[PDB]
């Protein structure tokens, strides 16, 4: 019963990282209706704060399991636990800004574990990230594809900026269950993240996600799976 | 696309022991987690696509065993201590999203169901 997927499932997270050599931690905890594709969290930096970058290029580091799928397409990411998979993430921002990512996740406990490691490069002085001038994502369309024995997503990403103009990040992440599961074909993952709180100097957040996956193909037949 | 077939109802005397099989087929049925669901629906048990999770309803537990045969993409649900109001339809459905427990909702390819009678 410690090693299944509920429909309401709680996760812990602990991230590791820098961002243009500034060392930080942060402790997270979560929870979500996986086959509803809805969570929240709540993030608290525990080394290095206050951050001297937005939080906005951590947010979405914080959790696949919380997606609802079509039910005709294999829930790869579902169907890795409790062993899990793990995940890496190259953004590349517009400005010359990157972040790298991997991840950890697995099923202990009755709980989603993740552990995420992050780099941070490049941001420049004058740029929003380092000033802290964005606020928050766009809705998302993540476009996912199984290459390689991995299941890969591709996203044009967009940040709200504070002064109306917007800043886009190309991504691309590689999904690799521990052990051998059945990859999907190709279809896509509409996301929304939310920043729903945070303090004064966002050493504790709480967001939210929803992320709904549909078809790609497949016609009228196709919709709403 | 997952088709599934049971099998084993039958009838049987109280105190008594049956078991049913669902088969699976199709593209998907190697990524199937069934579950068993009764009508006189309510759930029953069922197992994740790679046999190593079960989870059964509190009237089954301790008395009941779903076992996977990963060859065939079939489960075996045995049932043991069976007492007239076991009597029902016996469905088992499945997902590709490792569930394993009691909304039926979340399980979009059914069988045709299997008879068994406690009397
Ligand atoms: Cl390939």
């Amino acid at each position: 019963n410690m090693a299944i997927i509920k429909e309401f499932m709680r996760f812990k997270v602990h991230m590791e990282g820098s961002v243009n050599g500034h060392e930080f931690e942060i402790e997270g905890e979560g929870e979500g209706r996986p086959y509803e594709g809805t969570q929240t969290a709540k993030l608290k930096v525990t080394k290095g704060g206050p951050l001297p970058f937005a939080w906005d290029i951590l947010s979405p580091q914080f959790s696949k399991a919380y997606v609802k799928h079509p039910a005709d397409i294999p829930d790869y990411l579902k169907l890795s636990f409790p062993e899990g998979f793990k995940w890496e993430r190259v953004m590349n921002f517009e400005d010359g800004g990157v972040v790298t990512v991997t991840q950890d996740s697995s099923l202990q406990d009755g709980e989603f574990i993740y552990k995420v490691k992050l780099r941070g490069t490049n941001f420049p002085s004058d740029g929003p990230v380092m000033q802290k001038k964005t606020m928050g994502w766009e809705a998302s369309s993540e476009r996912m594809y199984p290459e390689d024995g991995a299941l890969k997503g591709e996203i044009k990403q967009r940040l709200k900026l504070k002064d109306g103009g917007h800043y886009d990040a190309e991504v691309k992440t590689t999904y690799k269950a521990k052990k051998p599961v059945q990859l999907p074909g190709a279809y896509n993952v509409n996301i929304k993240l939310d920043i729903t709180s945070h303090n004064e100097d966002y050493t504790i957040v709480e967001q939210y996600e929803r992320a709904e996956g549909r078809h790609s193909t497949g016609g009228m037949d196709e919709l709403y799976k | 696309q997952v088709q599934l077939v049971e099998s084993g109802g039958s009838l049987v005397q109280p105190g008594g022991s049956l078991r049913l099989s669902c088969a699976a087929s199709g593209r998907f049925a190697e990524s199937s987690s069934m579950g068993w669901f009764r009508q006189a629906r309510e759930f029953v048990a069922a197992i994740s696509w790679s046999g190593g999770a079960t989870n059964y309803a509190d009237s089954a537990k301790g008395r009941f065993t779903l076992s996977r045969d990963n060859t065939k993409n079939t489960v075996y649900l045995q049932m043991n201590s069976l007492k007239p109001d076991d009597t029902a339809v016996y469905y088992c459905a499945a997902n590709l999203g490792n569930y394993i427990s009691s909304n039926q909702r979340l399980y979009g390819y059914w069988g045709q169901g299997t008879q068994v009678t406690v009397s």
